[PDB]
RNA sequence: UUCACUUAUCGAAUGAAGAGACCAAUGGGUUUAGCGUAGUCUGGCUAUGCACCGUCUAGGUU
RNA sequence: AAUUACCGAAUCUUUGAACGCAAACGGCGCAUGGGAGAAGCUCGUGUCAUCCCCGUGCAUGCCAUAUUCUCAGUGUCGA
RNA sequence: UUACCGCGUUGUUCGGAGCGGGGGCUCAAGAUUGAAAAAUGCAUUGUGAGUUCUGCGCUAAAGCAAAAACCUGGGGU
RNA sequence: CACGAGUUGUUCGGAAACUGAGCACAACGUUAUAUCGUUUUGUUAGGAAAGUGAAGGAACUGAAAAGGGGCAACAGAGAACCUGGGAUUAUAUUCCAAAAAGAAAUUGCAUGUGGG
């Protein structure tokens, strides 16, 4: 047979994400002697929207710590931020909406984004739409602080990665029905070129592993093993089980 | 209308002066593995016949001796030259001093410590003590060179000398066999390496100071 | 080589001697007093160039075809002691490169054809 | 096999842009081993164990 | 000799390994030596700014070298 | 100085964070007077309709490319 | 089919001289094999990639400036000129001659005037 699409995706050849609008990546500032001896101050100059992306981004202000000059960060924004809002990053900052604190000094039940897996990676956690984190407790003895992430895993971090006070701005987008399809096209214009999606029992037994037949069927069970090769891997991959869940929903992941 | 003007370094507030980078700068690679490459040598442990080339020679008594080997500097072109148209010396040369150890022509013998490809002279000072040639470590090929009119020496050997300078052979001989012949046992036994950094060293004590 | 006050290292400016001039590697003799021949080729005789000459003071000719309109005012005055005002030049389609040159009003061109034998 | 170490190795950040100590050892020395005490070794002196000395010096604030 | 044959002296446009930088461009440079220039300046000359033309050198890598060229290193020493 | 009323568009609005009246400063697009220009070209000077550049200032889970080149200021020189 | 002719620019289009989706020289790595890979999300390369302002006592000399060189749009950015002609057999915002039919705009270098 021939190569199977999501294979072909893994070249990346028109299938690249389209990013000639964006303004670039969105990232916290440098962790310097400045942020971890004191704190510095920032102005909100502007909110914007870049495509492809749910939430809004700020453009920040601040001085050059050695040179003569303006420096200017592009974060996400939490709810509520405002242009010509004060911004305060380090390590003696206040509690308020926007600023930057150390977890060690974030006190235990607040609700935070932006948030560092390892410090200086400049924010990995609770990025998207309305997400954000819960702190659960802090342990002095080896420095650590455990987070309740958005998809509900429990996760153990250093005190000393930063996070951002408040939750991400652009929440209750996925609440409103799309209704046609022009307008999933103009979504997923924006983002790359993945839409629309033919179904593997409607292609041929040449392209795809359940195609093929004079009724539209795949003829072995769809739950694949997790050392399958790829090209075999699709369908439902090492799942654990499948149907309509009756009860609680348990959470999803390793 | 003269007045003073402090400027305000901390966070925050001026504009500071420039400030001295020279430890925190990203270097050539060659100058940061010339570093680390000490740096390795001191944290790892270095077997005997290796660590006995770091326990050298006294300074005064190393100026003696390269006192007596200028001295006894061998002849140059133009002065060979001049002669011959019509003396006494060092024994020079890897080869040459290897022979007159091997005979027991030598009556002393002057090792260089920091030799490039070490495997040149590692054996020297078990040769010299399976003889009876009194040897000494020394501190710069450099400074051999320079005794014997060269660039550099690996080693040199005194085999004849005057009466004007027999008695200050003969302390020289003293003072040296004081260092290396007579403690061949510690020498044999001692290992090297295995020190900790300062940072590290620190660490560790106020550790302890905590934890007592 | 005392303080550095730049995060990274950049190689330091030293003495730089500079390049001798050789002996030169050309040896054929070359004639200052010839190159106008080369620039300019010969006259043209056609029904329009013949206008041009009684109307306009203008002469035209086939040049070299990688000369430029510099180089053929000052070889127009060295050949034929004459001032030129203007120089429009055309590629042709055969390949040939052709001016039209005017003369200064001091100077008539139906004197300077008769001269050069037209 | 479980505990500790850091220099091999691995990961991240940065335009390699401010690590640690000075608050003193279970630390280093004949080119920062100088000097005692007690054993052991070959006459120039070492080794082991303990004691003192040098390296070793500043300062916001209370 | 506008004859032939042979060869020792020469000439040898634009390219191409193509190598100053480029290229569906007869394009654009840096250093150095020349040429022409009834602009101006001066006593028909001499001189000449901007513009124009011509010769030579200028790729990367490696080897050797510097009457003994200029440097860099919390590499090893020694003043 | 405006008493929740007043201003304004074909149209979805503006006002003690300054409506309206008097007098002014400025910007954009036009008009007019003249030089060009009659020395040229060929053998008048008024209304209505249509069309551009312009102005009316700036669908959306889709929200309006970048750089050279140039302009103005803050400082020192 | 034969012979003879015809395309004129300081300003028009391009280049000189922009960046885009992109390409891939150097450097480095890989391969028995470079005819392979990375090379714009500020951005080469274990990585020493800056070559000249002001100077002072006519040329030389060297302080301060992280992030190598280049290409890719004749519909994007950029771009100083307009009419009349009785001026061709065929070209013209390109030709016309001292009353330039004429009227302008702009670039470089010099010279006088005024101001400084
Ligand atoms: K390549
Ligand atoms: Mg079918
Ligand atoms: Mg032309
Ligand atoms: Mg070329
Ligand atoms: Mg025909
Ligand atoms: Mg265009
Ligand atoms: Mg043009
Ligand atoms: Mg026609
Ligand atoms: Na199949
Ligand atoms: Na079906
Ligand atoms: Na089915
Ligand atoms: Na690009
Ligand atoms: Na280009």
């Amino acid at each position: 047979g021939k190569t199977v699409l999501s294979c072909r995706k893994g070249n990346g050849s028109v299938y690249q994400v389209h990013g000639h609008k964006r303004l670039g990546p969105a990232k916290l500032r440098i962790l310097d002697y400045a942020e971890r001896h004191g704190y510095m101050r920032g102005v909100v100059k502007s909110i914007e929207h870049e495509a492809g992306r749910g939430a809004a981004l700020a453009r920040v202000e601040f001085r050059h710590p050695y040179k003569f000059r303006r420096v200017k960060e592009l974060m996400v924004a939490p709810e509520g931020m405002f242009t010509g809002q004060s911004v305060f990053c380090g390590q003696k900052a206040p509690l308020a909406i926007g600023n930057v604190l150390p977890l060690g000094q974030i006190t235990e039940g607040c609700i935070v984004c932006n948030v560092e897996a390892k410090p200086g990676d400049r924010g990995t956690l609770a990025r998207a739409s309305g997400d954000y984190c819960i702190i659960i407790s802090h342990n002095h003895e080896t420095g650590r602080t455990r987070l309740k992430l958005p998809s509900g895993q429990k996760k153990s971090v250093p005190s000393t990665s930063r996070a951002m006070i408040g939750i991400i701005s652009g929440g209750g987008r996925i609440e409103k029905p799309v209704l046609k399809a022009g307008n999933s096209f103009y979504r997923f214009r924006g983002k790359r070129n993945c839409w629309p999606k033919v179904r593997g029992v409607a292609r041929n037994p040449v392209e795809h592993p359940h195609g093929g037949g004079n009724h539209q069927h795949i003829g072995h069970p769809s739950t694949v093993s997790r050392h399958s090769p790829p090209g075999q891997k699709v369908g439902l991959i090492a799942a654990r089980r499948t149907g309509r869940i009756r009860g609680g929903k348990a959470v999803k992941g390793a | 209308h003269f007045a003073a003007r402090p400027k305000n370094f901390g966070i925050g507030q001026d504009v500071p002066y420039a400030r001295d980078l020279s430890r925190f700068m990203r270097w050539p690679t060659f100058v940061t593995m010339q570093r680390k490459k000490r740096v390795l040598q001191r944290r790892l442990k270095v077997p005997p016949a290796l660590n006995q080339f770091t326990k050298v020679l006294d300074r005064a008594s190393r100026n003696e001796a390269l006192k007596l080997i200028k001295k006894y500097a061998p002849e140059t072109r133009k002065a060979r030259r001049e002669r011959l148209q019509k003396p006494l010396a060092v024994v020079t040369g890897l080869q040459e001093v290897t022979r007159a150890i091997e005979k027991k022509q030598a009556r002393m013998v002057v090792i260089a410590n920091n030799v490039d490809p070490v495997e040149l002279v590692l054996w020297m000072p078990n040769l010299c003590r399976a003889n009876k040639i009194p040897y000494a470590i020394v501190k710069d090929m450099a400074r051999l060179g320079d005794a014997i009119g060269r660039k550099t020496a690996t080693c040199v050997a005194l085999t004849d000398v005057n009466a004007e300078d027999e008695a200050t052979l003969k302390n020289l001989i003293r003072s040296v066999n004081a260092r290396f012949l007579s403690r061949s046992d510690v020498i044999r036994r001692q290992w090297g390496g295995l020190q900790l950094s300062l940072r590290s060293r620190a660490e560790l004590r106020k550790k302890h100071a905590r934890n007592a | 080589r005392k303080s550095y006050t730049r995060p990274q290292f950049r190689r330091p400016h030293t003495y730089r001697k500079p390049a001798m001039a050789k002996p030169s590697n050309r040896v054929t003799v070359e004639s200052k007093d010839i190159a106008a021949f080369n620039v300019i080729r010969y006259p043209l005789t056609t029904d329009k160039a013949m206008k041009k000459i009684e109307e306009n003071n203008t002469l035209t000719f086939i040049v070299d075809s990688r000369a430029n309109k510099t180089e053929i005012k000052k070889a127009m005055r060295k050949l034929y002691q004459v001032k030129a005002v203007k120089v429009n030049t055309l590629i042709r389609p055969d390949g040939l490169k052709k001016a039209y040159i005017r003369l200064s009003a001091a100077h008539d061109a139906l004197d300077t054809a008769n001269k050069i034998g037209l």
